[PDB]
Formats: structure tokens, sequence, C-alpha cells
RNA sequence: GAAGACAAGUGCUUGUCGUUCGUUAAUGGCCU
């Protein structure tokens, strides 16, 4: 994970998260409800942030870290206000602030107490029987600071006033990662790389119950009334147990599960969830460092849930200027005729040695390779005698075939004009009887009307031809 | 950990760049991809990965304006007639610089570009410029955002490289000097602050086939400053050959002698020089060749001595095609023909 | 900005009988080679499984051809009398051969040497021997003995079902792809029998009352069959037992008939038929079996066949004529360091986040006249149009567009006496058509009104204008005749 | 159709408007 440590404020409005930036750590605060560009860089490439906490008089976060000092950094102005200096030079494993009494752990087990109002160190103070200590929380017994908990691979409650350990607890085989008090009598404890959480009693010493996850445990947050514990696992998911203190009996599994899976099918890791009164704030990394958030009511959500978000996995880059393909949208789309059918306004559509028998055979069948052989003759008396002994039903077919040849071949308007003339004369009586003449002779009527409207244009060319012809015939 | 280990490329990495303020490595190659990674210490990740269609990427550098400090354009080009400019949700604003406003006869290819800044000197309106190689001698200078052809200088012979040197004259005012080279070594120094002219021409002692010039030690086109106050004159000038030699010139006597003697002629690379890059402090010059495996040589400056313990016979380099420094962290991102940008850290910085 | 529109090619209103898309597909069947044969070829049957072969029958010799080489692969010359039919099975392995001596022989494809089976039918000649389509183990043969027989090839000595009840000379039978129990049987007196082999099989379920003799029956559909008989051909709905269409568009009796469905064509399926007039006419059942295209050969055609739907290569039309001719009409169809150099040229963005394609799509190349019009060299554009090898459609396009956008006077201001001669040589050949003469009228009248002074001295253009005068006498008189026949249609309406 | 204003004659005559009223032809062509 690119984010090393992230801590929520109380009541859930911002988080301060630390990250690597060209091997120089930087801390930034992001709102979680609703971009940002304000960070604090660490000026040395060795010193690294180890532990983090908020302060509830501008809002300030606490940076106890590797170099030995504890930084107090105001969120609103990117400036550290004060640095609390540990007398030795050791990293600070954990911090806590309740009241004005900040408490921290040295790497060499030395407790320290710091005052906010006086900016002073109260008591450098060591103990026995705890050779390693890495996590501390204090109890909210009142306004007092007494009986802080401290733990590393075993848990010990230690009273400040008598400077002694009160009661130990059987800890975990790994070092403890999460150690938070929840109510006044139970505190959660979780190791590193362990899928187990225990609510140990602060007075009985016996564990009330144990909370198991599905995977190893990284981050934890809890509601103030101990009804919900929201634990973020390491692999990236979120489990929420409802009423952990209610009465398997000894081990309680995950009540509800929340994962975040992107729309393309890829999985998205989860870090640092937050819970409140009916409010959950799951956090994840949209880009490599930029954190994205989502508020969601978690009681109506079923026992398994996948929040789906929109990563630009294979997104085509639409542009405001560009259309779907190259051009602009203020570019006027030019007219293209393309494959458009072009018609006319007259084209109706469903609105003595003769050759008669070889023409009637060539019209009953659609044998155009033989109709032309019949039509090669130009002896006009034969043309009269063929239409005389022609079937009147086949004459309508003859007019359609003659019309297609005079339309296609404009040079064939010579001989075929006497063929259509002789046919309309002989079978004129039958042609009145058939009513849909615009349907039948549509090819004939369209060819004739198109060849007849040319005439004023051809006459205009001819007399203008004859002006220049008579100009040079005279001289 | 290598920066390409989060998501591998598919072609040879052809150019790298680091963001002048942000942690951001931009990788581009013949994959037609601009893969912007984040640079952690342990876990690098993709910030974004823009794939142009049909447009190979040979050079890709970031650019931040001096005055605005908020534009953060990404310029990429290739063996085409266009240069894709990427600005800095869901979509991406990518305009193409496919318009030579005066003449397309010279630069029919955009693949050799370097982005610098320039001052108007009538007003103090600093703005970016892009400089492009051309047909024979033509280095053409265009406006970075408006796209207008600003000016154009022609050298004799064949261009092989060009670099840009700055010179702060007075308070908040600096003159940009373009240093361009012939194949022979006829290094020209144009003054882009005023109109197209020459400050000086001279001769590199040697360098029969020259590949690269990098002017470093201060503000350069690869690792610039962020404001007019921090713009500093470069202190050294490196002239790289094709026979492996690199001739260094200190600017304190190269601007005066007018036929300057090289300080030292480094010889430890054999094949043709593909990259000369100076550290932003100016103390490590990285010469890289691309015709053989393990062709990286770092030289201590000003001792002009190659480091003995770096690199060894067990370092992963491959055919080194593009090297990148870091402006703050002292990091060194080195490409290869396998498309695995491998990342090192100089621990003194 | 705006992309420049292309100069659109001009178009008149369309003439009747234009080229249909179904005509444009079928006229690709070109390169009609002709192979001489020793007798009247009667049957052509393709290969159903891998259609790269078709079998053509002849006098005592069925020879297998190729779809690739269109040549004789093999010959089958083991026959006493003339072989009548030769149908492949649906597996494509085993082909029949009905012989006129009485007994049929079926053997493996691509192997004349191994006569696999020789079933002895009745002593009458067997005209058609067809294999089952859905089934792959039962042979159905007819004879002049007026009985059809269904032989399982396991028992090639006794007929499994002696299908009787025929009237006279069953010469073509077919199966139906839906029901395997139903066998269509066509006699030679009409009476298209439909037989059932699941029953006793000695009497048809029903018959189709074709009057004239039927020569071919083909299942055009699971519920429709088509009957090739006499001067016309009729289709029948099987379940309704009723004829549906009847197309009398043949001069003589249709003899052979073939059908193909779902082959790559602008229509879904095509039904072809040989007409015994040299004509093979295609029909489609979606267009009510109307005629779409007809090839014409020299002699009458006795056998017609097309390649099946799944040829995946050059498709063939094989038509066999009476004069021993096989007409085949066919529709045809660096260094390894340099690959490691530039590896991302075949990537195309399969896993990257944002894809941005901005390459403008290349157009058709711009012609010579379109370049000059865009560069506004109008005087050079008009001379660029009249290159003699260029089509007459686009010469009208330049004349129209230069008239519309510019003027005809601007293209004629710089003309010389010799430069007008390419212009006047085209209007001699363009005045006859109605399509151009409305544009020829303007483009000649500009010459007559402006260059009427240089006609007085130059005799070369004087001959051109005289020849234009003698051609406009024919054009006007043709249009005067056209108005007379226009005056006819008001008399008879 | 009228007025207000400038050129060619050795002081007025010779035309036209970035003026009002009344009235039915500068070698100059269209990206990537």
């Amino acid at each position: 994970s690119p984010v090393l440590q992230s801590a929520y404020d109380p009541s859930g409005q911002y988080l301060c998260y630390v990250t690597v930036a060209l091997d120089k750590q930087r801390v930034g605060v992001q709102p979680t409800q609703r971009w940002n560009e304000n960070f604090l860089y660490l000026e040395d490439s060795k010193l690294k942030v180890t532990c983090l906490k908020w302060v509830n008089d501008t809002v300030a976060i606490i940076l106890g870290m590797n170099n030995g000092e504890i930084w107090l950094y105001s969120v609103l102005a990117n400036e550290v206000t004060y640095k609390f200096t540990t007398g030795n030079s050791y990293e600070i494993k954990d911090i806590d602030l309740m009241g004005n009494q900040l408490w921290c752990i040295d790497s060499s087990d030395a407790f320290y107490q710091f005052d906010l109002l006086q900016f002073k160190l109260l008591q450098h103070f060591r103990i026995n029987n705890c050779v390693q200590l890495n996590k501390l929380t204090i109890v909210p017994a009142g306004d007092s600071v007494a009986q802080l908990l401290v733990a590393s691979h075993s848990i010990s409650l230690i009273d400040i006033e008598e400077k002694k350990v009160v009661m130990t607890f059987p800890g975990h085989v790994s070092p403890v990662s999460t150690l938070q008090v929840i109510t006044n009598e139970f505190f959660i404890s979780g190791a590193e790389g362990d899928r187990f959480l225990n609510v140990y009693d602060i007075h009985s010493g016996m564990t009330k119950c144990v909370l198991v996850a599905e995977s190893d445990i990284k981050e934890l947050s809890h509601s103030g009334q101990a009804d919900s514990i929201a634990v973020t696992t390491e692999d990236g998911s979120l489990e929420i147990f409802v009423d952990p203190l209610v009465s398997g009996n000894k081990s309680k599994k995950s009540s509800k599960k929340i994962q975040i899976v992107s729309k393309d099918g890829r999985k998205v890791p989860i870090y640092n969830a937050f819970i409140n009164k009916d409010l959950l704030n799951v956090s994840w990394l949209q880009n490599a460092t930029m954190p994205y958030f989502k508020n969601l009511q978690w009681r109506e959500i079923p026992n398994e849930y996948t929040v789906e978000i929109s990563l630009n996995w294979n997104n085509k880059n639409k542009s405001a200027d560009r259309d779907l393909h190259g051009k602009d949208l203020a570019s006027a789309t030019n007219y293209v005729e393309g494959n458009a059918r072009v018609t006319s306004g007259d084209n109706f559509k469903h609105v003595t040695g003769t050759v008669t028998v070889i023409l009637s055979q060539a019209l009953q069948s659609n044998d155009h390779s033989l109709l032309e052989t019949v039509l090669n003759n130009r002896d006009e008396r034969v043309i009269r005698d063929t239409i005389f002994r022609l079937k009147p039903a086949l004459a309508v077919i003859l007019l359609e075939r003659l019309a297609e040849r005079i339309a296609r071949q404009t040079h064939r308007q010579g001989p075929l004009n006497v063929w259509v003339k002789w046919c309309l004369i002989i079978h004129g009586g039958y042609l009145v009887s058939i009513p849909n003449l615009m349907s039948t002779l549509s090819s004939l009527h369209s060819t004739l009307k198109r060849r007849s409207d040319l005439l004023p244009r051809l006459l205009a060319l001819d007399a203008r031809l004859d002006c220049t012809i008579n100009k040079f015939k005279t001289l | 950990k290598d920066a390409n280990a989060s998501h591998p490329s598919h072609s040879a990495i052809q150019s790298l760049s680091f963001h002048p303020s942000k942690p951001l490595l931009l990788t581009g190659g013949y994959d037609k991809t601009l893969r912007i990674y984040h640079i952690d210490g342990k876990t690098n990740h993709l910030v974004t990965s823009l794939h142009l269609v049909g447009s190979p990427i040979q050079t890709c550098t970031f650019y931040t304006s001096l005055s605005n400090q908020n534009q953060q354009n990404i310029f990429t080009a290739g063996r085409r007639r266009y240069m894709h400019s990427w600005d800095l949700s869901q979509t991406a604003k990518i305009e193409k610089f496919s318009r030579l406003y005066g003449h397309e006869s010279t630069q029919r290819s955009f693949e050799n570009f370097k982005v610098a800044h320039l001052q108007n000197s009538q007003t103090n309106s600093v703005h970016g410029i892009v400089l492009l190689q051309g047909n024979n001698g033509w280095i053409n200078i265009l406006h970075s955002t408006s796209g207008l052809w600003l000016m154009g200088c022609k050298i004799e012979g064949v261009i092989t490289d060009f670099c840009i040197d700055y010179q702060p004259i007075s308070r908040g005012k600096f003159r940009t000097i373009l240093i361009a080279v012939n194949a022979y070594g006829e290094v020209w120094e144009f003054d882009l602050n005023k109109n197209g002219h020459v400050i000086r021409r001279w001769k590199d002692q040697g360098g029969v086939g020259i590949t690269k010039i990098q002017v470093g030690g201060g503000t350069t086109t690869t690792c610039p400053a962020l404001q007019i106050s921090k713009i500093k004159q470069n202190r050294w000038l490196a002239v790289g050959s094709e026979s492996g030699f690199v001739n260094l010139y200190d600017r304190n006597n190269a601007m005066t002698s007018s036929t300057p003697t090289p300080v030292a002629a480094l010889d430890q690379l054999t094949t043709t020089i593909s990259n000369l890059q100076f550290s932003p402090d100016g103390q490590i010059l990285c010469m890289a060749s691309r015709a053989v495996k393990d062709a990286l040589r770092l030289v201590h400056l000003p001792s002009c001595s190659v480091f003995s313990n770096w690199p060894t016979s067990g370092t992963p380099l491959g055919k080194v095609t593009s090297v990148a420094f870091s402006p703050s962290g002292g990091l060194l991102a080195v490409g290869n023909e396998q498309g695995k940008v491998r990342l090192w850290k100089l621990n003194h910085y | 900005s705006t992309a420049r529109p292309r100069i659109i090619t001009s178009k008149a209103p369309l003439l009747p009988q234009q080229t249909t898309p179904e005509q444009r597909y079928w006229r690709q069947y070109t390169s009609a080679q002709l192979v001489k044969e020793h007798n009247s070829v009667t049957h052509i049957s393709f290969n159903p499984q891998h259609p790269h072969d078709f079998a053509v029958t002849s006098s005592t010799r069925v020879q297998i051809f190729s779809s690739r080489t269109r040549q004789v692969i093999k010959t089958f010359s083991r026959f006493k009398d003339v072989v009548y039919s030769a149908s492949f099975r649906s597996d494509g392995k085993l082909l029949c051969a009905g012989d006129a001596t009485g007994l049929v022989s079926v053997y493996d494809s691509y192997n004349p040497r191994t006569i696999l089976l020789s079933i002895n039918a009745s002593t009458h000649p067997t005209h058609v021997t067809k294999f089952h389509t859905q089934d792959n183990k039962i042979l159905a043969t007819a004879s002049d003995d007026r009985v059809t027989r269904l032989w399982d090839i396991s028992n090639a000595y006794e007929p499994q079902l002696e299908l009787t009840g025929a009237t006279d000379y069953v010469r073509t039978l077919s199966f139906i792809p839906a029901a395997p129990h139903l066998v269509a049987t066509g006699s030679y007196d009409g009476l298209i029998r439909l037989y059932d082999t699941r029953s006793s099989g000695s009497t048809p379920i029903y018959s189709l009352n074709h009057d004239q003799p039927v020569e071919n029956v083909i299942a055009v559909s699971p519920t429709q069959i088509v009957s090739c008989g006499g001067n016309n051909f009729k289709v029948w709905d099987l379940t309704s037992n009723k004829k549906l269409y009847e197309r009398g568009n043949f001069n003589k009796a249709v003899t052979c008939l073939d059908y193909v469905e779902n082959f790559d064509s602008p229509m879904q399926s095509a039904l072809i038929a040989s007409s015994l007039d040299g004509h093979v006419k295609v029909f489609d059942p979606l267009d009510n079996f109307q005629v779409k295209f007809g090839w014409k050969f020299s002699g009458p055609v006795l056998s017609c066949a097309v390649s099946p739907s799944t040829a995946q290569g050059n498709r063939h039309l094989v038509a066999g004529l009476s004069s021993g001719l096989l007409a085949i009409r066919t529709k045809k169809k660096k260094s390894n360091n340099f690959q490691r150099m530039m590896r991302g040229s075949e990537y195309q963005g399969d896993q990257e986040h944002i894809i941005h394609n901005d390459k403008v799509r290349s157009q058709r190349r711009m012609r010579a006249f379109e370049r000059n019009i865009n560069q506004f060299k109008w005087s050079e554009a008009l001379d660029n149009a009249f290159v003699p090898g260029m089509a007459k459609e686009l010469t009208l396009t330049v004349l129209q567009e230069l008239r519309k956008r510019g003027k005809v006077r601007v293209a004629l201001y710089g003309r010389d006496e010799s430069t007008l001669e390419p212009l006047l040589n085209w209007c001699l050949k363009g005045i006859e058509d109605v399509r151009s003469a409305s544009i020829v009228a303007d483009w000649v009248a500009v010459v007559l009104e402006l260059y009427g002074n240089t006609l007085e001295s130059s005799p070369v253009l004087q001959e051109l204008m005289i020849d234009l005068k003698t051609k406009v006498r024919h054009e006007i008189h043709k249009s005067k005749e056209a108005q007379r026949i226009e005056g006819m249609l008001q008399l008879l309406t």
C-alpha cells in the first residue's frame, strides 16, 4: 500500500495520511465527505513518521516519529507550531493525547508526559518487566489520566500514580497492532498479521469474547457506544460486527462484509474505515496517492456487499471540442448524397413473312438475347404485319421492353420509335380497356416525358447556333 | 523496486521525465503509451496510463510554467507531424500541435523536441517554448500554448542535438541561450531572448560524429527551477560523440576562450552516446549508451573520474535507452529495451 | 474549421431496368469455360460435406471435377450401359451411380479402383439414385419399373421397403429435411407422390395434382417443396397440401432444378432451374419465386447445379447441355533485432487506462479536376476534365459543378482556338443524351456568344459547329417524335 | 431630382461623394 499511516479525526470529517514522495515523506489532510494540494514535506530523507493522532484553538495533529521529537502541526496553516523533544534520540512507537497530557513510548520503554499549555516535559519515567513496549492507550475514567494501558506482545495495565503494573493479560504471539479502549470495562487488542481480536476486561482480566475476521487485521475503528466495530483487513475489505458484547458464543465472526470492486472486474484495496451512528466512511486510493471516500448507511446493507465505483479502466477519451470522430460540433456537417436513389416526378410504380411467334416466344419468356434478333429488322411493312398477328396481352409486355431499350440506348430512338408507334395503333382498342395505364406503361411515359422537356433548351441552342452559322456563311 | 513492476510496458522505453515538484515519473516508448507512475520507495503504482492510437512516443517531457505554477503540461511527440500536448476526473484534454504556422518544409518529424522557457523582454511575461529539429539545420521554436511559430534558427551541416542554457541578467529577468551542434562540432550559441541571432560559434576539440549535448549544473530543460528567482546559469557543458567519448567544458572558460580546451575527455564508454544527463546539483554526469548491455557510466564532478564501485557486473541495465534523475530525491530511473524502468537512489543526496 | 466537402458525382433520375443488387452478385459468375463431352450430360451433383468437388455424368463415365482447378480429377469407367445419376452422400464419402443396364453401383469418392458396392435392382434401367440427406446409411433408387426402392447398404441384396404405387416412370425423387419418414417421389405423368416409409409404404399419403409430367422435385423448405415439371414450375405447401405459387416464365419444359440456402448473397436463398432453352433462371422464395437473373447458353440445358452454401472458396455454377458441353461459370475470390527494436507497434491499447484516437480517417484520393477546382484553377480544370480516357459521367460532373460554383465564362476567358477543340469534340458526343443536354445547352451557348468572332477566320471550328448543327437536327426531331408518342398516351388513356 | 464640398483654364468655367431633402478592374483565392 502506498499510504503508510492514516488516522481519522474524531467525529469523522478529515484524515491525515502520510506517504512517500521521492523518498521524502509528506503529510496531507483531506476532507472525507464533500481536490487538495497542501502538504507538509519532511526536510530530511531519513526521518519517518511512526505514529499519528489528532487534537480536539486551531485543529492540530500530532507527529511522534523517528528523529526523536514530537511535532505539533496545525492543519489550517501548513506550519509546525511546536516540537516536543524527547531527551534521548529514539523513535516514538505510539502517542496518545487526552486532556493536555500527551503520552508517548520511547523505543527503550521510557514513558514521557508532555503538557500542551506549558510546552514542557513532565516526567521521563521507566518501569520494569516490559523489555519492549510499542502501543499505548489510556482509559477515559474521567478527567484523570491514571492507569494507562501499554502493550507489546503482551498487555499490561500500568497505574501512573503508584508507578506500577496493576494487572497483566495473556497477549498474542505477534506484536500488538491495534489497542483501543471501547467502553469503560473492555478494550480491544489485535496483533500484527493475526485474524483475531479480543475484548479483554480491564477489571476481571478474563476475555469477554474473541472476534475473528476472515483475513489478517490492519486497521480498526469503533463506535462510541460499543455497538459496532469496523475493522479493515490487510488484503482490502471491511467487516463490521454488530453488538460485539452481546451473548459461536466465544468467537464471533463477521456480521456484515463490505468490499469495493471496480466496474471492470478488478479489485480495489480498502484502508482506514470509519464508523459512527449509522454512518460508515470507507476510504480507498483512486489514483496512486489521492484518497477517495464514500458515505453509506450500513444497517440496510445486506450481509454481503460490493460497492462498485468507476475507474477509467478502458475509457475512451471523449472531448468537449471534438465530436465522436475528429470533427468539431461547430463544424457544419456537409451534405453527402452517398447511395441515395434519385428518381423523377413522373416515374410511376404500382400507382407476308412475319416474326410474330418468335417475338411472342421472346416475350412470354424473358429472353432478351433473342428479342434483339427479332428487333434487327427495319422493313416497315413487316413491322405492320407483326403487330397485326400479335397477342394483345403480349403487346403490353412489348411496350415495357421497348421502353427499357429506348431509355438505355438513346441512339436507338430511330428504329424503335416506329415499333412503339405501330403497336399503339393496332392494339389501341385493347389499351383503353386496361385501366391502370400509368402502372403498365410507366417506363414508356417516363422515357417520353423526359425526352420531350428538352425541346425548348435544344431549340435555344439551335437558333443561337444558326446565328453564328449564318454569320460565317455570309462572309 | 522498479517503477515498471506495478504494470509492465510492451515496447522499449524511449524517454523518461520526472515532475519538477511532484513525485511523478512519465514513461513513454513505441508502445504509444504515456504511463505516469508514482515514485514511492517500496511500492510504485500507476497514476494514469494514457494510450494514444497510432502515435509512437520517442520523447516525452513534463513542463511547468514559471509564473503560473499550475499549468503542468505534458508534451509528447514522435515520428509523426504532430506533437500531443496533455494538460493537468475522467476524460483527458489532449491537443495536437499539427500546425507549422509558417513552413512545414523543414520539420517533417517532431521526434526531437526539448521544452524550455523564454522571456518576452518587452514585458516580463515568461512563457514556455518548444524547440524542434528540422530538415538540415533548422531548429524551429514554437510557442508552448498558443502554438504560433515564434522564431527559427538554421545551423550549417546536420543538426544532431540541441540544449538550452540560461543566463540571469538582472532582478527577475533572464536571457535564454540555445546551444546547438553540427556533426563536426561547430557549436552555435543563439540568443532566443531577443530576435534570431548568434552570440558565439566555436569548435569542440574532436567529436567527428556527435550525438548529444547536455548543458547542466544549474537549470536545464530536463530539471528546471520553479520560478524566475531560482533560475541559475548552468556551469558545465558536455559534448557527446558517437565513438564513445564525452568532452566536458566548464562554462567559466568556455564562454571566454572562443575555441575552448576540454577539461577532460572521458573514454570509458565505447559505443554511441544515447543520453547525457547532469544531476540537478551538478555533481554527477550520467553518460549512457544504447548499443550494448551495461552501458551506463557515472562520473564524479569536478574530478572527471568514473566511479569504480558503480556500476558492477551484476547490475541490471540492459540496453540503456533513457535515464532520468530526480529533482529532489537524488533518484535515478534507468530504462531498457525490455521496458523495465529500474530505479536507484544516490544516498548522499 | 470545417472539412471540405467532396465534389459529389452528378446523377440523373434513374432509367428503368437498373442493375439490382441481386443482379450484381450473380453476374460475377464469369469466365465461362466449355468442356466437350461425348454425350448429353444429364446430372450434376456437388459434394455436400466439403464442396470443393462436383460430379458430372456422361456416356458410361462419371468424372469428378474440382472447385479449385476446374479440371478433371478422376474418371469412373466401370460401366456397361450409360450411367444416369450420380449423387454424393451427405457425409461426402460414397457416391451412387445409377446404370441403364439395371443394377446400381455405389463406391467411395476419389477412388475409381475400389468398387465398394453393386446393388442389383430390377432389370429396368435406374434413372435416379439418391442418398438420404439426414440419414447416412440408406439409398433410395427409382427405375423404369415404376417402383422406388429403399436399400440399407448393410443389406445390399434385398430392398428394405419396396415403395410402390407409382403410375409411370419415376425419374426424380427427393427427401424432406424435417421428417426422415417422408419421401417425395415424382413420376412422369404429374401426380407428385408423397410417401411414408415409417408406415407399410405401398401407397402415398397424398399426391400433388400436377397435370404435365414432373422432371424434378426439390425440398426448398421443411414445409415447402418445389416441382420442376412441364412449361412452368410450381411450389407446394406440404402441411396445407396446396400449391402456393406458379411461375410460367419458360419457352420450353424445365428439366433440372437445384436449390441453395443461406449462402453468402444479398438474398437469403436462391432457387435455380434449367429451362431446356439454354436458360438457367434463378428465383428466390422470399420474393415470391420471381425471376432475378438468367444466363443463356447455346444448346438446351438438361442439368443445372450450383455449389452448396459452405464452399468457403470460389463458388461455381455448373450447367450441362444436350450437345455434350459442360459450361462452368465461377465466382472467384524484418530482422529479429528489428522486432525487439520496435515492439509496441502491434499493441493498440488493450490494458491502458485512457485511449485517445485522433487520427483523421483517410478519404478516397482526389481526382485531377477536384484538385484544380479546390485550388480554383478553373480554366485548367475544364481542360483537365476532357481527357479522352475518362468516363462520360464525371465529365458532366465537372461541367455541372463549374457552372454552379464558378461561371462558364471564367473557364472560357483564356481559351485559344486549339483549346476549344477538346470541348466541342465532347458536346458532339454528348448532345444526344437527355442526361447531359441541359448542361450542353449552356456550355455551347457561352462559346457561341463569346468566341463567335474567331469562327469567322478559323475553319477548323467551322466544321465542328456544322457537325453540331447536323446532330442537333437529329436530336430535336427525336424529341419532336418523343412528343408525338407523348401525345399517344393521352389518346388511349 | 435638387442643393454642400474638390480637380483641368492665366479670377470663373471643367467631375465626383464616409453630405441632406424629395421620389417609383492595387498579380490579389480557402490549412495541417
